[PDB]
């Protein structure tokens, strides 16, 4: 062990290093604590002919262009054309890069904190947050794109919104016309930004609606206003195909009408699950209505037959509207408890 | 669909043994409409991988014992794109053609050693012109025939 | 007694020499930190652009903000890159120059009527080499002001010598409303048949049906070759099936021949979805192992459903 006696000196040198890095690691906190402004960073690869060529393009908020290479500590999510970077006086260096996205506004869309098919749906939305540990041995690859469609009058919107509450995660709201604007080339920016937020934030829930109206390829060759969401969808599929990050947070799509369908939507990353709704039953709607109305005070005598029979081609939101309407006149009836006939009365009222 | 042509093919290989080339001449209008139909690209691949083998088998029978070889070369010389003349739509298969020419030059390779003196120079002078007339090939057999001619 | 002491000392020296890896590895990073701290010592650099030059030694520079200045020549750099027409960089002190600031089969035809999966092959090549990363949208029109955008993209294509073009779903643009379309087509003809070198840049077109594809534009000139893909190759399908059979364990007796043979007119990603659906179908029996019988049945049923929905 005489040869291993020289290790002690090495350890002493190492702990001496740990002792002498205290100051230089101390000045970091006081130096980097307050960036005075925010500048835009654009990455540009230069060539010096080590002496390796390195450079960058900077844009100040005061519209003054300067020169500077790529420096700072170890970078991972950096080097991207983002914003909100740390800068000191006259140094124009890069210390802390945080991405808040571009033109924030689109991002703050919203802040949110039939049994056989809804079982498969629930299992489908639960499994990516659950079976990932079991996906190693079983080798089961979870589907990404899920297509939920059916005939009008289903109420699938608030149903999926109800499932979103079961997911316990954050829910977002994006519609069809929201992708259509006065400007041009918005598709790429919107997709990249949405995927950026999906990359930075937790595995939340993303649900878009009306993909059929904005996905119309207009067989008629005369005219139409929106060709944009078509190529936006094509680019979306492209990023859902040729990109490895697509294994990340899923995006749920839904179509109201089956008249327009893209054959290229078939893939694991793209739309996979297809469920048609064959005239949803009554008693099930009565069940979910009971689940929704179990909180309110109601006289516990219900035949359910009348309310199940009187409901034809009605949404879930319309059933909740029936409950609300039943609660409306119950206030002016003088009764402190909801009755049975108030339901059907509300049905014949609003519908 | 090639399902109907398959019965004709495997029926043909059984029914055609000692018969002369006249039965092949009678087989020409039958195979003509067969070449006209079958617009499907993938389906008729089998039929093209059968019927051709059948007619080349008949050619083998004709070249087996007694061979005039004049009519044999005259048929192919007079008929090339004649079957594709009636079809305005572009075939653009570019699949069975390679195997076709390869099989033809394979049989010609089996006969390349010793058969007879007169026809071979006509076949060669024909196919070297077919190289120019074709203008589209994998550039294998085209070099094969002319280099195996050059060796001679 | 003396023999065991060697082993013991070997153990002590072992655990003594095995604790260095938790330090000496991160010491390089700790040193790299101060190295970066010494790399931050260079600051105060600005930009500039050269327009007119009189003296070969000293020229005129143009700032982005708009004021104009003049600088000298550093003993380091030479007169090679000092020539005008190149954006350079300047310093806040003495207005010197550290460095400059640089600005930033010729065709194929793929028609897909029997199914899809060509994009999977293109993705395979793209993930393989591709020589670069580039994508061309189907319609750049809605983005007559898109013509300069196309000419700009082609200008970038001329800027970067190696190029590979991937165009998916081109059948949409292949079809005064029609007049502007014909005008755009004439622009495409003017650009493609103009003066350019196509011996390097490669273009790939993906589509659905041979109707709107303009067979006149499918001509040998504007497109050298055409390759039809009905379905992934037998060896390719077997290979992808084998690599998809890797993470999933099965029974001791396994035959992929049935799975491959019974598959007709199917696509790779689709077949993979059928496999996952078969797994989720076989997970209902809560067994750790799954026989190929249930696999064959599930695959058959699901594929049949896909054939019924293939319309």
């Amino acid at each position: 062990k005489i040869m291993k006696s020289e290790v002690l000196r090495v350890t002493h040198e190492l702990q001496a290093m740990k002792d002498k890095i205290k100051e230089n690691s101390e000045k970091i906190k006081v130096n980097k604590t307050l960036p005075y402004l925010v500048s835009n960073v654009i990455e540009l690869l230069d060539v010096d002919p080590q002496r390796k060529g390195k450079c960058a393009v900077i844009k100040t908020s005061t519209r003054q262009t300067y020169f500077l290479p790529v420096i700072g500590l170890v970078d991972a999510e950096k080097l991207k054309p983002g914003d909100l970077v740390g800068v000191n006086k006259d140094s124009y260096l890069i210390l802390e890069t945080l991405p808040t996205e571009y033109d924030s506004r689109v991002k703050a869309m919203e802040v949110d904190e039939l049994d056989k098919q809804i079982q498969e749906l629930v299992e489908a939305i639960v499994l990516p947050m659950n079976h990932k540990e079991k996906f190693e041995n079983l080798g089961i690859q979870p589907p990404k794109g899920v297509l939920m469609y059916g005939p009008p009058g289903t109420g699938k919107t608030l149903l999926a919104r109800a499932c979103a509450a079961q997911t316990k995660a954050t829910f977002l709201k994006l519609a069809g016309p929201q992708l259509v604007q006065m400007f041009i080339g918005d598709g790429a920016k919107l997709v990249r930004d949405a995927f950026a937020l999906a990359k930075e934030k937790a595995p939340s829930i993303i649900f878009i609606d009306e993909l059929d109206a904005i996905g119309t390829k207009r067989f008629d060759s005369e005219k139409a206003g929106d060709r944009e969401v078509q190529r936006t969808m094509l680019e979306l599929l492209n990023q859902l195909d040729g990109f490895q990050p697509n294994t990340q947070v899923k995006v749920i799509a839904a179509t109201n009408r089956v008249d327009i369908l893209d054959p290229a939507l078939l893939r694991s990353g793209r739309l996979d699950r297809k469920i048609e709704f064959p005239m949803p039953n009554e008693e099930a709607r009565a069940r979910i209505m009971q689940i929704h109305s179990r909180k309110m005070n109601v006289s516990p005598d219900v035949n359910y037959e009348e309310l199940a029979r009187c409901t034809d081609d009605f949404n879930g939101a319309q059933c909740k509207a029936v409950c609300v309407e039943a609660g409306m006149i119950a206030l002016r009836r003088g009764a402190t408890e909801l009755t049975h006939e108030d339901y059907m009365e509300g049905i014949l009222e609003v519908q | 669909m090639a399902d109907g042509g398959s019965e004709r093919a495997d029926g043909r290989i059984v029914k055609m043994e000692v018969d002369y080339s006249a039965t092949v001449d009678q087989r020409l209008p039958e195979c003509a409409k067969l070449a006209k139909e079958g617009r499907l690209q993938e389906v008729i691949e089998t039929l093209l991988s059968l019927e051709k083998q059948t007619r080349t088998a008949s050619d083998m029978v004709s070249t087996s014992r007694i061979l005039v070889a004049v009519v044999k070369m005259c048929y192919e010389a007079k008929e090339w794109d004649l079957l594709n003349e009636n079809i305005m739509l572009l075939s653009k298969r570019r699949s069975q053609l390679k195997q076709a020419v390869a099989k033809m030059v394979q049989q010609c390779c089996t006969y390349v050693e010793e058969i007879t003196d007169l026809p071979i120079k006509l076949r060669l002078i024909d196919t070297l012109r077919m190289v120019t007339e074709g203008k589209i090939y994998v550039e294998i057999e085209r070099a094969r025939l002319t280099k195996t001619l050059a060796t001679i | 007694d003396y023999r065991k002491k060697l082993l013991e000392h070997k153990e002590i020296d072992g655990r003594l020499k095995e604790l260095r890896e938790q330090l000496k590895e991160l010491t390089k990073q700790y040193e790299k930190s101060e190295n970066d701290l010494k790399a931050l010592q260079s600051v105060g650099q600005i930009v500039g652009e050269v327009l007119k030059q009189l003296t070969e030694e000293k020229f005129i520079v143009k700032a982005t903000n708009g004021p104009r200045y003049v600088v000298g020549c550093r003993r380091q750099l030479d007169k090679s890159k000092l020539k005008p027409g190149t954006r350079v960089a300047l310093d806040m002190t003495t207005l010197t120059i550290m460095r400059y600031l640089p600005r930033e089969p010729k065709g194929c035809l793929l028609y897909g009527p029997p199914g899809t999966g060509k994009t999977l092959l293109a993705r395979a090549v793209a993930s393989q080499l591709d020589c670069n990363f580039l994508k061309v949208v189907s319609s750049s029109i809605v983005d007559g002001e898109s013509a300069r955008l196309i000419r700009e993209m082609f200008n970038y294509a001329r800027d970067h010598q190696p190029c590979i073009i991937f165009m998916d779903e081109i059948d949409a643009i292949g079809g005064s409303a029609d007049r502007e379309i014909q005008r755009t087509l004439m622009e495409l003809l003017n650009q493609m048949d103009g003066f350019d070198t196509l011996h390097r840049v490669k273009m790939i077109m993906a589509t659905n049906r041979p109707d709107t594809l303009d067979p006149a534009l499918l001509r040998p000139g504007r497109l050298d070759r055409k390759i039809h893909i009905d379905l992934p190759n037998e060896q390719a399908r077997l290979d992808i099936l084998k690599i998809h059979a890797g993470p999933i364990t099965k029974h001791g007796e396994i035959d992929y021949e049935a799975i491959v043979k019974l598959s007709d007119g199917f696509n790779g990603a689709d077949l993979r979805n059928v496999c996952t659906e078969a797994g989720m179908f076989a997970i209902r029996a809560d067994h750790d192992f799954v026989v190929q019988e249930d696999f064959m049945k599930a695959v058959r049923k699901v594929a049949d459903s896909k054939k019924l929905e293939s319309k």
